[PDB]
């Protein structure tokens, strides 16, 4: 309706500002392919520093969205672990959905809590293509040290 | 041979009307200036023709105009009264001198027409959205690449503040868009109606919408979080257009309800007597109003037409409306409206166009006088040879007498009919009246002076010829032309059958009937060799015929819309086309080939005639008017050149007291020839490269990895052009002395392994952290 449209408006801009109302209202609308824009902007870069829950730290504060995943219901957790599934297909796209993964698994329980819908398919989907990639950068690692070992 | 006709843009035409407004202009101030089919210079208060720009002959040039026809979108004029500016029905704004009416430049960029043009207050800027649902702004320069905002699905309404920056839109797709102007996004979108803007007015500072949805709506300048503050429901049908006053104290709606209200405590609600009035508001629902630049009336376009004055109630200006005043028009938009039937004298300086209650005389582009009796259209018009009397033919089915001196009816010719008259012509000398009826019947007429007892006056009716009653499937007894023999032997005349048939001037006997005919046929001529004719039906096909049947000659056939009127040349050489679809051909009576295809014609031309002169052209039409006629890897050494030319230049800024190879830091550039080439062939490139390369190389990876980017590249692109100049070389076979990119490989590879060893790491604990839930939820 109106809300929705505006809403979209409102999802327009808050793309120029911060990231953490952008996703949880990115999350509740359409489209995911901006949703993915969002977090290719924030988790793109290389960083390996100070205390994260799944990598999002900056000059501005991300780590709200490390709060943001331990409020949200499961039902955006499966509506996003299909569109994990939707991105460990093709290469390099992987690792943006490798990010939340660490990230859920520290935040809710073994149970996923209690009521929990059928996604027996998707975690049966996921794993043989993370070993897939994990063989690629095990080669690229045991490959990397061997210029330097020569001299 | 030789045929008559020009393709330039004039031939002393009387094409336009002057008619049709939708908008218009104000100028001097004394004086406005009008939209309509060309651009019309009226006075603000007594309605003269003060000047006329339309086609013609500028200075300077020639094909040019001083307007179009086409209807003119919108029009005004510059501030400084300095500049014209007109959009048309066609994509191209047309800019004109103010003094002259030479054109300065042409504007094209659009796909649709104009539905948008205004003028800023800047006057270096002026802004028009057309039907191709966005907006292009417009300097003196001719700058586009300035701002195209497109977000829509439709036509756009609503525009302009003051102040150079902080743009407002309102849009006919139901929507009303937020833009800001230095980097233009949608903030937000306020939406309250579901159908099309129609007008669109701030006052002073509030924007109120008029749309489909018969209400008002007031917003707020200064908006977030949408400023409402009421709304104004139900005028009686929906808003069309608003304006406010001059001195910002009142403001006037306008609607298709036929009533225009003003505000005033302006407020939200109307509190001024309205019984003052005495030229009630309009008898034709209006486009566009704008009060008059004399402060004391207002200025009305309305679409029948033409457009009117009035005034508004209130102590300042006139406490009543006065009586509307029209230019001086050449007697062709001061009467009513459009032409079905012309007629043509024998002295080439009496020509008569019939509207639905006017008929106007003309020599070439003089109006003598007009004669009003019209019950309707006439869909015949005849003279007398000579140009004594003129007979009409209503749709009624009466016939009227009217003299060429006076408006005056002398004689209304017998009533005789049940049906409108189609077709009518008279013989030679003039005496023999045979006209068009479904009264099963020929009826002929007798004339002369009235001096006896049998009318001639009156035409009494003596002589009834009727056998009208072949039977056939189409229909039985109807007649849409009739054609006298130019040797006066014979009549012509057109039936429903799909026939004509052919019989001499006393008791019926027959000679021939032609058929063959998929459509009904329109009109029927003869050529004054008398051997051959020619027939014009409703199936775009022109048939010739001589005198055989059956044997056909050539089907005719090359259009698309229905056919008027096609006619044979005065001395039978030229037979020509006017049709449904705004165009004029030529075509030579000897051969089948056309000569001239005259196409300047906008609107439908309904009939047209040539007198026998030949050299000028009478046309009919629906705006009323006659238009009268006659590799790669060497781009990556000078990637690295200019790469390594700015960071050795960086390096030595201050530290020690090219506009493009793309971006902020030129080594982007350098990924970029990496995401560029394929994943094919590309060892090719990379081997042919030397040593120096690599030295020249290795600095844009400590760059990155300095930088800490793998938004633009990714860990085995570099590792992967790594290992393949380690495969051509080398370390040391390049190299057998301590240099200080040698040392500085040493800690990239220790950022690589570190920066792939945080992934590995991140994915070494997912997929296990994935299985052991999987083992529980069995």
């Amino acid at each position: 309706k109106l809300q929705v449209e505006q809403e979209q408006s409102l999802q327009n801009y808050m793309s120029k500002g911060d990231w953490t109302n952008a996703f949880l209202l990115a999350m509740t609308l359409d489209h995911p392919m901006r949703l993915f824009n969002v977090l290719k902007r924030a988790l793109g870069e290389s960083r390996s520093r100070q205390d994260t829950e799944e990598g999002k730290i900056e000059v501005i504060f991300n780590e709200e969205l490390d709060q943001a995943i331990s409020i949200l219901n499961d039902e955006q957790l499966i509506l996003l672990m299909k569109r994990c599934r939707d991105w460990n297909t093709n290469a390099k796209t992987h690792t943006i959905a490798q990010r939340t993964i660490r990230c859920i698994l520290m935040h809710h329980n073994i149970a996923k809590l209690s009521e929990i819908p059928g996604m027996v398919k998707i975690v049966d989907a996921i794993i043989p293509y993370t070993q897939r990639h994990f063989t690629r950068v095990d080669n690229l690692v045991e490959q990397s040290y061997i210029l330097d070992y020569a001299l | 041979a030789a045929a008559f006709g020009v393709i330039a843009s004039n031939a002393n035409c009387v094409w336009i009307p002057a008619s049709s407004g939708n908008s218009n202009g104000s100028g001097p101030g004394q004086l406005i200036t009008s939209a309509l089919e060309d651009v019309n210079i009226w006075d603000i208060k007594t309605g003269d023709l003060v000047s006329k720009l339309s086609d013609g002959l500028p200075p300077g040039a020639s094909d040019a105009r001083g307007a179009k026809p086409a209807e003119c979108t919108y029009l005004e004029a510059h501030k400084d009264t300095d500049l014209l500016a007109v959009g048309y029905a066609d994509g191209v704004i047309k800019v004109w001198d103010l003094m002259s009416k030479t054109v300065l430049l042409n504007f094209n960029g659009h796909k649709a027409a104009i539905t948008l043009l205004q003028f800023d207050g800047t006057g270096t800027r002026l802004i028009s959205g057309s039907k191709d649902s966005n907006i292009i702004v417009w300097d003196l320069v001719g700058e586009v690449g300035l701002y195209k905002l497109r977000s829509h699905k439709d036509s756009i309404t609503g525009f302009w503040c003051q102040g150079e920056d902080w743009l407002i839109s309102t849009s006919k797709d139901g929507m009303i868009k937020l833009w800001d102007l230095k980097t233009h996004q949608c903030i937000e979108t306020h939406i309250a109606h579901t159908g099309e803007c129609w007008g669109l007015a701030v006052k002073d500072d509030l924007l109120i919408t008029t749309g489909t949805d018969s209400q008002v709506k007031i917003w707020k300048l200064d908006i977030e979080n949408d400023k409402m503050g009421g709304k104004l429901t139900e005028m009686g049908i929906f808003e069309k257009q608003s304006k406010q006053r001059g001195l910002k104290i009142e403001f006037i709606t306008n609607s298709s309800d036929k009533t225009s209200f003003f505000y005033i405590q302006y407020s939200s609600f109307i509190l001024h007597p309205f019984q003052t009035i005495r030229s009630l508001y309009k008898i034709k629902s209006a486009s566009w109003t704008t009060v008059s630049s004399s402060k004391l009336e207002l200025v009305l376009t309305t679409s029948s037409n033409t457009i009117e004055y009035y005034s508004i109630p209130y102590e300042k200006r006139d406490p009543t409306s006065p009586a509307p005043l029209k230019t001086h028009t050449i007697e062709l938009q001061g009467q009513r409206t459009d032409v079905r039937s012309i007629d043509i004298s024998d002295d080439n300086k009496l020509l008569a166009t019939a509207s639905n209650g006017s008929l106007k005389i003309w020599n070439i582009k003089t109006h003598k006088c007009i004669r009003t009796f019209e019950c309707g259209y006439a869909l015949t018009c005849k003279f007398l040879p000579g140009g004594l009397l003129v007979i009409l033919g209503t749709r009624n089915g009466e016939l009227q007498l009217f003299d060429l001196a006076s408006s005056s009816l002398l004689d209304t010719i017998e009533d005789a009919h049940d049906a409108a008259i189609w077709s009518l012509d008279l013989t030679s000398d003039g005496k023999r009246l045979v006209t068009g009826s479904a009264d099963k019947t020929v009826k002929f007429w007798d004339f002369k002076v009235e001096n006896s007892l049998v009318p001639g006056t009156k035409n009494k009716f003596l002589p009834v010829l009727k056998l009208h009653h072949d039977t056939t499937l189409e229909l039985t007894d109807d007649i849409l032309c009739v054609r006298v023999s130019p040797d006066d032997r014979y009549l012509a005349i057109s039936l429903l059958d799909n026939t004509v048939k052919v019989f001499f001037l006393d008791s019926m006997k027959f000679y021939l009937s032609l058929y063959g005919h998929k459509l009904p046929v329109l009109s029927i001529d003869i050529s004054f060799d008398s051997k051959m004719i020619i027939t014009s039906s409703a199936d775009k096909n022109i048939k010739i015929w001589g005198l055989d049947f059956g044997d056909c000659h050539k089907s005719l056939f090359a259009h698309q819309d229905s056919i008027m009127n096609v006619k044979f040349l005065p001395q039978s050489h030229n037979f020509f086309s006017c049709s449904k679809d705004a165009v004029v051909k030529y075509w030579d009576g000897e051969k089948f080939e056309c000569i001239q295809k005259l196409y300047a014609h906008q609107s439908e031309v309904w009939a047209l005639a040539v007198a026998t002169d030949g050299g000028f052209v009478v046309s009919s039409s629906h705006d009323h008017s006659i238009r009268i006629w006659e590799k790669a890897g060497e781009r990556l050494m000078e990637a690295l050149d200019l790469g390594i030319a700015e960071i050795e230049g960086l390096e030595a800024y201050n530290r020690d007291m090219v506009l493009i190879a793309v971006n902020k830091t030129p080594e982007q550039y350098i990924m970029d020839t990496l995401l560029r080439i394929r994943m094919s062939q590309l060892e090719d490139a990379l081997m042919v490269m030397p040593f120096s390369y690599v030295l020249k190389f290795l600095k844009f990876i400590d760059t990155v990895m300095q930088n800490k980017t793998l938004l633009h590249s990714h860990l085995p692109l570099i590792c992967k052009n790594l290992f393949f100049i380690i495969k051509f070389n080398h370390k040391e076979l390049v190299s057998q002395k301590n240099e200080e990119l040698k040392l500085q490989i040493n800690r990239v590879k220790t950022e690589l392994r570190s920066a792939l060893k945080s992934t590995e790491d991140d994915l070494g604990f997912n997929v296990q952290g994935l299985k052991f839930v999987k083992q529980q939820w069995n």
